[PDB]
């Protein structure tokens, strides 16, 4: 499965990242870039593209417009800021239907980190409390925690 | 309606590198036509990021540097800096021969916005203990400083402070060799420093001060002391190299009935002792002018 | 550099591989390179010929010829050494002498023009060692099992969370005069 971490990379959405891999932190220049672990699960081995959603990477993505198979939204819980703006993106995923091949997880994560919104509250700011042709359980992290992830992921690619 | 570039994939698949290998060198013939169409860039681009296979990735990227790269998908095929932080990384390696070989690489690379922190990443480089590696930024500065010079533009001192830090020859010599070409002022203090030292080194650094010297006096003149200091100590000369070098040498700077003797000397010994012929043909050719 | 280009040749009229330091023009310098060869003018014997103050440099060795070409002076035997060195190095890089092998091992061989002579610089001895560098490391590996073992612990751990959750001097005063 193709699994996408997107969000600009380099806030420690990328530290999120560096936590589940190695355990460590950011250790890299904030990272537009992919990156790529195989995380073996049901042994699917799920490769995240950890790719900031500055600018270019954003942009352009096309190869990788193919069809999904996971979704971590990774959050700063502190950003409160670019998800409405993200809202207005983020239909022209729904607009894809490649994108539609995914039962999924938004986290959270960034709690510590200032702070976060209702679990609700969030969830019709992006316009996630809208779907359903793809299940939608919703699962906080922080970025300095995070638990009962995996319930969220066990009921998703036993999808 | 389909094609052999699927027949390919498969292959790949199904040997993994090995079959790749295969493809490596079909794709080489194909590339070496000029050929192809593209497709694979996919591919390749997905299988990459997440791949080690070392030797695959240096023909890969061997392959990326004599072909195009301002492809007409820009410039860059436009991944050209995302894929490259995992190099970057690569290049950060700790992992020495493995930043080494691929500084060998950057010797020959020379793609830009993923230079620009990479400078930052090939300063750290420079300080590992391996000389290999050390040497292999000479050459990419170098490579810099036509491409772009200034993308660097504190370097010709830095580096001549950094000679100072420096003792291996072989490095020495590179340095020598890079830094003249970016100013002889440096070197030429230093070369104040080395007069007695020189006597006791290795040649090869020796011999890349002499065609500098050459060139400036044609300009303009009124140095010689210093170097004649030194220049005697030359008239040892030993090498065969040397001495070939230093008879030539001299007669570039001299042509004095005494100095007319002294390189006659050198080329007429030489040329006893010699035993290649077409060396020997060539000297004449000199003589021949003189 | 020392040498924009070292091609080993066979006798065909064609130089058996290349490698172009500096790419700019097109292979008609080298393409025009390789007709010249592969034509020998026709030339009786003769291991050098420079002509037009361009060095052509070979040593036939066999039906095959290693070839390095340069332009300005150089000091001979060092460059001797090198075709001859040349001529040592092949059995073991590419195996033996017969293109294919070659063919096979092509990436090999121009890592070895690379490796063994930066730019006109005659780098090492040691062929097996000269292996060594690259592809053939040692680092890496230190690195790799401690490390991947740490992440791997990291990971292992993760999959239970996972899972639940005075002579000078006569010349100068001469001179001087």
């Amino acid at each position: 499965m193709r699994i996408l971490m997107v969000g600009l990379d380099g806030a420690g959405k990328t530290t999120v990242l560096y936590k589940l891999k190695l355990g460590e932190v950011i250790t890299t220049i904030p990272t537009i870039g992919f990156n790529v672990e195989t995380v073996q699960y049901k042994n699917i081995s799920f490769t995240v593209w950890d790719v900031g959603g500055q600018d270019r990477i954003r942009s352009l993505w096309r190869h990788y417009y193919r069809n999904t198979e996971g979704v971590i939204f990774v959050v700063d819980s502190n950003d409160r800021s670019r998800i409405g703006e993200a809202r207005e993106v983020m239909q022209r995923m729904l607009n894809e239907d490649e994108l539609r091949n995914a039962a999924w997880l938004v986290f959270a994560n960034k709690q510590d980190l200032p702070e976060a919104m209702s679990a609700a509250e969030i969830t019709e700011k992006l316009g996630l409390h809208s779907i359903r042709n793809r299940p939608w359980f919703i699962q906080a992290t922080c970025a300095t925690s995070g638990e009962g992830l995996y319930e969220g992921l066990e009921w998703l690619s036993n999808s | 309606e389909p094609p052999s570039e699927i027949s390919l994939k498969n292959d790949l698949e199904k040997g993994d590198v090995k079959s790749k290998t295969e493809a490596l060198k079909k794709v080489i013939i194909m590339i070496l036509n000029g050929e192809k169409l593209p497709g694979l860039l996919m591919t390749i681009i997905r299988f990459v990021l997440p791949l080690q296979d070392h030797t695959i990735k240096k023909l890969l990227l061997v392959f990326w540097e004599i072909v195009p790269k301002t492809t007409p998908d820009g410039r860059l095929l436009h991944e050209m800096i995302l894929v490259c932080d995992a190099y970057r990384k690569d290049l950060q390696h700790p992992n020495e021969f493995i930043r080494g070989s691929t500084l060998r690489f950057l010797c020959k690379l020379k793609e830009a916005e993923l230079l620009e922190p990479l400078m930052p990443a090939i300063r750290a480089c420079l300080e590992h203990r391996h000389s290999y590696v050390r040497r292999n930024a000479v050459l990419a500065i170098y490579t810099i400083y036509r491409n772009f010079e200034h993308l660097i533009p504190d370097a010709p001192e830095l580096i001549h402070d950094f000679l100072v830090n420096e003792k291996d020859a072989s490095c020495k010599r590179n340095a020598f060799m890079m830094l003249i070409h970016a100013d002889q002022d440096r070197a030429l203090d230093y070369l104040s420093t080395c007069i007695d030292q020189v006597q006791t080194f290795g040649d090869i650094l020796q011999l890349v001060i002499v065609e500098l010297i050459y060139k400036v006096c044609h300009a303009n003149p009124s140095e010689r002391a210093r170097f004649i200091r030194c220049i005697y100590n030359l008239l040892q000369s030993s090498s065969p190299a040397v001495k070939y070098e230093a008879a030539g040498t001299l007669v570039t700077l001299s042509s004095a009935p005494t100095a007319i003797k002294a390189a006659a000397q050198c080329y007429i010994d030489l040329i006893i002792k010699e035993s290649d012929n077409n060396v020997k043909l060539i000297v004449l050719d000199r003589l021949v002018e003189l | 550099m020392v040498l924009l280009a070292a091609a080993v040749c066979t006798k065909a009229g064609k130089a058996i591989v290349s490698r172009q330091f500096v790419e700019m023009t097109r292979t008609r310098i080298e393409g025009l390179l390789a007709a010249f060869p592969k034509l020998m003018n026709t030339g009786k014997q003769h291991t050098f010929v420079e002509t037009e103050s361009v060095r052509y440099v070979y040593q036939p060795m066999e039906k095959l010829y290693m070839v390095l070409i340069t332009t300005k002076n150089s000091n001979i035997l060092e460059d001797l050494e090198t075709l001859r060195l040349f001529s040592r190095v092949i059995p073991e890089y590419c195996r033996a002498l017969e293109e294919n092998e070659i063919s096979e091992h092509c990436f090999d061989l121009i890592f070895a023009f690379d490796e063994i002579v930066a730019l006109g610089y005659r780098e090492n001895v040691n062929l097996a060692q000269i292996r060594t560098f690259t592809e053939m490391d040692s680092h890496e590996e230190k690195v790799f099992r401690a490390v991947r073992e740490t992440q791997e612990r990291e990971a292992k751990a993760e999959m239970r969370r996972k899972a639940k959750e005075k002579e000078v001097d006569n010349f100068v005063d001469k001179l001087k005069s």
